[PDB]
């Protein structure tokens, strides 16, 4: 419309309304040249692919991308709190997404002196793929996304993907995708970009920790009128063999008959947060549950979601069970325990099976006079009729959704690492700068905006007839030297902890 | 501020039994762990147990299977219940806190120093 | 369980001087060493945490450095407060943890 | 079919008004297993979730002959001819007497907002036989525990906290209920086998001697039907020991509880009972049967402490043999290796396998003295929801109906006290009741 | 009646390579439980799960299940000299009788660059191979993975095992068998059943 | 309306509607006789008035009165906790009374043994201060309210007041209330008494604590 | 635990009426609720008599909703997850109710 | 803490008072004022709060 008129307003904040929450998020953005323009081939033995596990092959492109996936994206601190205290469960329904106020600058290095102004005529290309034809790779939990304090500039990853190898070579099936070959509108310094978006029909993510768990589900007051065995001798001697039967009652609660049992599970290994009571050997990868696919052994991370420690030990934890978080200022590589965040779902334990314990025993032969009764663990368990589990949590810090493969079958799509599973996911939104020659030669160029997400929630109310206090998420009372959940002195943004979404209870 | 206050102590015969308490405030009590530690007189400095905000329990080699160690955090008191006391038990007991505290939704890494103490009490078996 | 020496006992000095109190244990206790001050008949108070670290409220004259089996705790520009015992605990490997015999100051 | 039953029942006083924390350590027992923590109430519930409340023998053989299936659809409940009499026992003897003002309180929980316990298999039900009176069985739940101990994320109910109808002796009380759509129980038994219902590798050597490799493929066909290629597959399996009926067979030593089978749920072990599905026993073998693998009844008179195997019902599962494995086998097979020139293909048992597709599999058998519904636990996931113990999973399942007498206290001091009244009437109820269910036929 | 569309495409990503190759990852992984050297090193360092090791990222979603066939190369001086054709097959039973698994659960015949070995009753035999469905689906002849058989402590060190069969878990995907080939099948009339896309290919029904 | 039917049902939930929340509470009472349905002159000299700050004059009555002055009363601990993590303010906005089920009984002491039974024609009074002329003893943080847990049965406290002294003596200001001057409701087993009233307007009270 | 409302003492003025142990105060406060049984003659002798009935109270409470834009979160009031003998706000073994400490009602916060 | 207290009896000598008629009421609680300054917790009006009972707390002393 112009140079001098500003193509959109600023818009944060949240409005709660009945069932629904509305959150609104907006940024500012910094769009580089990736790759100076130019579509290059990426693998593994570029940087030496040492390991076959390791190995790929793939893609890099000029194009950006933009990346809202996590909750701290739409949420401030309270506002979770907020949700998390009050609500059963939530889940998302539209998306309404905005790209606005456009700035193109120029780079000149004269000597050492570098120089930037406004190229007003240059343009900036965006689409979305709505018709999910590229690689999806929103779904991996990646950094990129929009920063979760609202002050802070963030800068635009860059998009790659990868496709079929053997070893760093490719195969014929493999794919190449020119994002060129898309239609995408084209903006100048007047103009902006907006879409809206429908979630597909989700089930509410579970906000809540039983206040049951399966095994105890019984009327404490009352036998059973099943029978076990409770006896197969008389005593000690020859020859004593006997068939004695009981009632299954309040006085022995483990043999009663049961509608449901618990869900399946894959073990992990068990690590201590205490180092010395570890072992004294390197058994990071080598001691690590995997699948195998195609004959590259990929980590079980987290996995399938279990209870990641029994009753009373919250030292242990599973070793790819949970999801691990960095805390603001971490490094890269080998940091100490104390620079990161393990979480830890203790609060599925009611239903589901302990990550680092056996499933159970099963019977591992016939008994007879000459062979006693063998029993053998039970490491792993797929799905069996009248099983019940838990999904894995959601944090203030993780996902959002993730895109359900599109395959000939699936079991509980819902996503390992949290979150909501959609065959249509929000679609990926693309952005690049245009080439401006000045060809293998341009002007240094780069982009700047502000860009909105508005997200529409759906609440499930607590409808519970409890009587006690619940537990909640709250603040810690006393004295500090910083604010959790603001800057310091520095004004840097941190988030001291990883939150969950389970505080309020049901019945099992 | 954070302050920690023990109670209990005083003469007991060997073989009795004697129960310290120590009473918290200036932090929130059930967010860390507690350890007992115990000065001879003129002696060294010596780890009696420790007990996790989650339950976690340890003890010293010299007085395991005698004492136990608890906490009630309504309270606010964490409770070292010593029995079969003998004439090595005297000393200075202290209650210390440890740091080390990341939150409900994730573990904490134990940090095993203790950054506030207790005044002592004094146990004295003859 | 880890065994730890301070090595000088006993320590004799004045105002100003310059203090160093090391300990060594019997195995490797990586970098996790503990400083703490006791004047007598108080409550001993954490001064230096996990090696070279210093704790919250703590003059800046104290220092600490050591890896593996050596540890030094130098106090500098030492003052007429600061006449205590000082003892050396490793939080390694647990349980449990071990505390050094005792430093004195004069 | 349209059933309807009548009872008379009795209602006494519980825990004399009071709610109770219980736990394994009130009853006194230490072990972790067995270790739980809950609440007693002073309220009774009704419970019609057997069979032989609805059917009498007659219409249960009526049912099975003549139909391939059935489920329930409407629920009608009646509670009516309330009765409050009053005990006064003076020196020696007890004289009962009707109370006319006294009222009885009831309520449906029909936002399945309390613990539901009607879905344990428990004793407390309408009676099979009409002129049976019966004794209301007490309400309580568990909550978590660690230990004897609750947690703090342990809840506890007050049911007063609900609004309930209060009746006196010309009051009466209905509701009416609509079942959830269910699949319709399978009431038969596969005339056929899976199995029974393209090359394969014959040979890989020509005979006896050195580098004697060789491949040779044949048809598949009637001759042999081991190797032929089928669609669909057995269901899953999780092993249970085998026992005999005849004890001389059986190894002389005390495994019922070391050789079961069970599931570990946050460091407590349970028992797997009756557990998935499965044939009891092989074609051939009646003297079998599996550990914790079918359901238990008692006889009539039965004791409840170690009563011998003729003092008690074993049922048996064989009928679905066709589509599902026996419980004390293995599934099958697996390849736990690389043959090569230097190393022997080795095998290994299955003895658990979960879910494949191309899976086929039967529930388990419903029977006159067994139960109806369970309600499916409220969760993110489940899978074939039926319930392990037989009967129709749902999630909506008929509500639970609670019952107490009001308390009456007795007369108070002249002065005041702030107190709670500890002091009431003896006292207790009776009536009747009647449940109407319509079954759908197939 | 209804039923699903059969797939005629060959994915052309694998599910362990979802990830954008140029950024990493928000969460880490335990890179070293010890410091190097000798006695008493333990320690725990974490580690960004990245571009370079791809291998310990976390995953949405895992591959299908299997049930393992053993191998059979088509060289026959490869093969072990004995008779495994019946000892050596993998097998289910009913009601006491075995029933060799043909052609089984839908799974790879074979690793990528290894096109002489093939399942022992793996793929149909007119001999066809899977290999498409390697991206989704776990090789017929291998196994799924490993898993920690116990709990480590300073006395003990980790054990792992190997998953020779897996069952159904949440959060897999998996790819059906193609067809060549029969067409349809009868779903047999049962209380239950998963998945009942018949295994040697084609439309399931229950008409 | 009849001595067999009940004359009201157990009302106990919280309904929480937008800016409103509604409680309801039901609980059991039993009511004695007081005084021997005498009205009775009492002071601080009858129990000895040994201080003058302490003395006191005035009047205990035959009657018994209804107090629900207590939050417990009408929230659960979960219902409170609800309220105030999620709320800056909240005032009472209008009130539901009702009084069911009565029932009287005669207690007979013969020797040692005592004997209860039905009187199914004695009556109860009960009536309502809605022009506020009797002495208002509500606001004086006194005991005998409902009881917090539902399920606990309480006893009514007795009335009483008290008027102008000097010492234990009375002046001549002192004013006397006979509660049979009041036009009251009776009550046979089959009655029910209900009311409703109207909160006037106060200010919300302000559950929040200030971050300056 | 505390009281509710109280009764404003009819004064020619009063300053800031709100009660000083806490509470909404008011001029027509809810009534008192008067009961007694009736007198029945066995005049001094009477028949020993007692009476009980179930009392039902309804109150609608309106609510002032937090608007605020503060970024961190709030101070709750929660329950304490640890393990401890008896559930807080539930009955003891012996089935008696008891209520562990006093609960306030000012968590959340505005501005001054 | 009791032995910070002073060693004599001020519970009704040292109390705030308000007078009527002649006759002294204690002050209870009255004004409405914060009971302790930041960092002192162990200190309380004298009758300044509302005190409550523990269940089962008995009449006197
Ligand atoms: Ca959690």
């Amino acid at each position: 419309d112009g140079v001098g008129s500003s193509s959109g307003n600023w818009h944060c904040d949240s409005q709660w309304l009945g069932d629904r929450v509305i959150t609104t998020s907006t940024r500012t953005w910094a769009l580089p040249t990736y790759n100076n323009h130019l579509y290059k081939q990426i693998s593994n033995s570029t940087s030496g692919g040492s390991s076959n596990d390791n190995a790929y092959f793939g893609y890099s492109t000029p194009w950006g991308y933009f990346d809202f996936n996590r909750f701290h994206c739409h949420f401030s601190p309270r506002d979770w709190q907020r949700l998390i205290n009050n609500n059963w469960g939530f889940r998302p329904k539209r998306l309404n997404f905005k790209l606005f106020n456009i700035q193109v600058k120029e780079v000149t290095d004269n000597n050492g002196v570098k120089t930037i102004a406004n190229n007003l005529t240059s343009t900036v290309q965006v689409f979305t793929d709505s018709d999910y034809q590229l690689p999806y790779v929103l779904g991996s939990a990646h950094e990129g996304c929009l920063p979760p304090f609202p002050a802070d500039v963030f800068m635009i990853p860059q998009y790659g993907y990868l496709t079929l190898n053997d070893g760093s070579q490719a195969v014929g099936r493999s794919s190449f995708y020119c994002l060129e070959y898309f239609p995408s509108q084209m903006l100048r310094t007047g103009n902006n970009f907006q879409f809206s978006y429908e979630f597909e029909n989700v089930p509410f993510h579970s906000s809540y920790a039983h206040s049951q768990s399966l095994d105890r589900l019984m009327n404490p007051l009352i036998d059973q009128y099943l029978y076990y065995l409770s006896k197969t001798i008389n005593g000690s001697g020859q020859n004593q063999q006997t068939l004695k039967f009981s009632v299954a009652g309040p006085s022995n609660m483990a043999v009663q008959g049961r509608n449901y049992i618990p869900g399946p599970s894959y073990r992990q290994q068990r690590v201590s947060t205490t180092v010395t009571q570890n072992n004294n050997s390197e058994f990071a990868w080598p001691g690590a549950s995997s699948w195998a696919l195609n004959g590259r052994n990929s980590l079980m991370n987290p996995g399938p979601a279990m209870a990641s420690h029994k009753e009373g030990e919250d030292r242990f934890f599973p070793l790819s069970g949970s999801l691990i978080f960095g805390k603001q200022g971490t490094g890269r590589d080998n940091v100490d325990a104390d620079k990161v965040m393990i979480t830890n779902e203790e609060e599925i334990k009611t239903t589901n099976p302990v990550a680092t314990e056996s499933y159970g025993q099963v019977a591992t032969n016939h008994q007879s006079a000459q062979a006693q009764a063998q029993t053998g663990w039970v490491q792993n368990q797929g799905i069996l009729p009248g099983m019940v589990w838990q999904d894995r949590d959601v944090y203030l810090q993780g996902p959002i959704w993730a895109k359900i493969p599109h395959t000939d079958g699936n079991f509980h799509p819902s996503p390992l690492m949290g979150g909501f599973g959609m065959k249509h996911p929000p679609p990926q939104i693309l952005i690049k700068n245009t080439p401006v020659p000045a060809l293998n030669s341009f002007i240094t160029q780069y982009s700047t905006g502000q860009v909105s997400v508005e997200i529409e929630w759906e609440l499930q109310k607590e409808n519970s007839k409890r009587w006690n206090p619940e537990i909640q998420y709250t603040s810690n009372y006393y004295k500090s030297n910083n604010v959790e959940f603001a800057v310091n002195t520095e004004g840097v943004y941190s988030e001291p902890r990883p939150i969950g979404t389970r505080y309020l209870t049901r019945n099992l | 501020e954070v302050q920690l206050v023990e109670s209990g102590g005083g003469l007991v015969q060997p073989g009795g039994s004697l129960r310290l308490s120590c009473a918290a405030s200036g932090f929130t009590f059930s967010n860390y762990g507690m350890n007992w530690v115990r000065q001879a007189p003129g002696k060294g400095l010596e780890w009696v147990s420790y007990i996790s905000s989650g339950g976690t329990i340890y003890y010293a080699d010299s007085v395991k299977g005698r004492f136990t160690i608890s906490r009630d955090n309504a309270k606010n008191s964490v409770y070292l219940q010593m029995n079969s006391l003998r004439a090595e038990d005297t000393a200075v007991y202290y209650c210390a806190r440890d740091p080390a505290y990341c939150g409900d939704d994730c573990y904490t890494i134990p940090a095993h120093y203790f950054d506030y103490w207790g005044q002592g009490t004094p146990v004295t078996v003859s | 369980d880890i065994q730890m020496t301070q090595s000088p006992s006993s320590l004799s000095a004045s105002v100003g001087d310059r203090v160093t109190i090391t300990c060594r244990t019997s195995q490797s206790i990586s970098r996790y060493l503990n400083w703490y001050q006791q004047k007598p008949g108080k409550a001993p108070k954490l001064l230096i945490y996990a090696a070279s670290s210093l704790q919250s409220g703590v003059p800046s004259r104290f220092t600490g450095s050591g890896s593996g089996t050596d540890f030094t705790l130098t106090i500098s520009s030492l003052q007429p407060e600061d006449f205590a015992t000082y003892y050396c605990q490793q939080s390694y490997s647990i349980p449990p943890v071990t505390f050094g015999q005792g430093t004195r100051v004069d």
